């Protein structure tokens, strides 16, 4: 995933 | 809750000097990818120079480049120029699949060291459109020079000056690397005008340079 | 594409800010935005995000005072910050970071003062160079911009034209509480006669402008 959360 | 330490605090370098700022996290960065590197020049907003430890962006020149894996991390700049002073931050992401976090180190300041330079210094008397609301200001300017240090003194007919003076520095300049200075020296209007020379004096290493003017001549 | 930001200025202590960017030239929930900030003199210190899936993440030193949320209709992102302090006097920034990314995007701040003082615009006076100069050719000249609170002022010269050799000081707080700051710039005394020189200050917070021409003498 590109960023996390 | 995390933390991200830069190392050194702060540098002075030469140009063309090769010039590397490392960072450290107290966590595994999310993917161990993403660390960006920004620069931040005075006044102005900080600017993206790396993003995924190691990718340039385009607007960026090619003297930067990222380097690091999983906690510790690395930007080079590979031929310091003078443009190049500012405050460099690495930035982390951080956090899981139900967890979110960013920190910033707390930057480091790269300095430009360049040849000695002695300033050019001017003295302005306090404008009368000022004096007439009552207020003396008196400005020394002290432009271009290197290095930073000096110690400037107040003489208003030939005694020293406490207390009634405040000094600003500029940041060093993008394109030349000197300083510049002021100070204001201020006194009400009834000080002013009880008083005929005015001084700045400016000293640096073994010379001193004063810049006076007698109050009315012109 | 821009990330315009609006919400700034002077608040009281014990007060709120209110903060929002409006993406301009896309949709606010394509991609996570950060808010951060930076006190004077100090470094960034990143507030919280709002990932582009909706959920608001904070550090640990903002969590009790902040909320962060967006408006997909309004195409805006928004800080609220209540319970202010003087330590909450920073420029406020809105931006997707891009740490791991090659998208990014940042507003270009605003200055929050958290301070119980009134607004005051600065008296601009002129540094005006000698008719004969005694800088071997060189003169200089410049305005000194007094008394004002609360930052920032502008300086340009010459609206814009004039960037060569133009020194704007940082400001610095009098003991009366006020700012000061001075502008100067070299020139060729040569050009004294001939070159008109203009500095323009601007002092936003106050919604006042001062353009003073600064002659010889």
């Amino acid at each position: 995933a590109g960023x996390a959360g | 809750d995390i933390q991200m330490t830069q190392s050194p605090s702060s540098l002075s370098a030469s140009v063309g000097d090769r010039v590397t700022i490392t960072c450290r996290a107290s966590q595994s960065v999310w993917r161990n990818k993403n660390v960006a590197w920004y620069q931040q020049k005075p006044g102005k907003a900080p600017k993206r120079l790396i993003y995924a430890i190691a990718s340039l962006y385009s607007g960026v020149p090619s003297r930067f480049s990222g380097s690091g894996s999983g906690t510790d991390f690395t930007l080079t700049i590979s031929s310091l120029q003078p443009e190049d002073f500012a405050t460099y931050y690495c930035v982390g992401h951080y956090g899981s699949e139900n967890d979110a976090y960013y920190a910033f180190g707390q930057g480091t300041k790269v300095e430009i060291k360049r040849t000695v330079a002695a300033p050019s210094v001017f003295i302005f008397p306090p404008s009368d459109e000022q004096l007439k609301s009552g207020t003396a200001s008196v400005v020394c300017l002290l432009n271009n020079f290197y290095p930073r240090e000096a110690k400037v003194s107040w003489y208003v007919d030939n005694a020293l000056q406490s207390g009634n003076s405040q000094e600003s520095v500029t940041e060093q300049d993008s394109k030349d690397s000197t300083y510049s200075l002021s100070s204001t020296l201020t006194l009400s209007k009834a000080d002013y005008e009880k008083h005929k020379v005015y001084a700045c004096e400016v000293t640096q290493g073994t010379t001193s340079v004063t810049k006076s003017f007698n109050r009315g001549e012109c | 594409v821009q990330l315009v930001e609006s919400g700034g200025g002077l608040v009281q202590p014990g007060g709120s800010l209110r903060l929002s960017c409006t993406a301009s030239g896309f949709s606010i929930d394509s991609y996570g935005f950060s808010w951060v900030r930076q006190a004077p003199g100090k470094g960034l210190e990143h507030i919280g995000y709002l990932t582009a899936g909706g959920r608001a993440f904070y550090a640990s030193w903002a969590k009790s005072r902040s909320t962060i949320t967006r408006n997909t209709n309004e195409n805006t992102v928004t800080l609220k910050m209540n319970s202010l302090r003087a330590e909450d006097t920073a420029v406020y920034y809105c931006a997707k970071l891009g740490s791991g990314n090659p998208v990014a995007i940042w507003g270009q701040g605003t200055l929050v003062t958290v301070s119980s003082a009134s607004t005051k615009g600065p008296s601009v006076f002129p540094l005006a160079p000698s008719s004969k100069s005694t800088s071997g050719g060189t003169a200089a000249l410049g305005c000194l911009v007094k008394d004002y609170f609360p930052e920032p002022v502008t300086v340009s010269w010459n609206s814009g034209a004039l960037t060569s050799g133009v020194h704007t000081f940082p400001a610095v707080l009098q003991s009366s509480g006020l700012y000061s700051l001075s502008s100067v710039v070299t020139v060729p005394s040569s050009s004294l006669g001939t070159q008109t020189y203009i500095c323009n200050v601007n002092h936003k917070p106050s919604n006042t402008k001062v353009d003073k021409k600064v002659e010889p003498k």
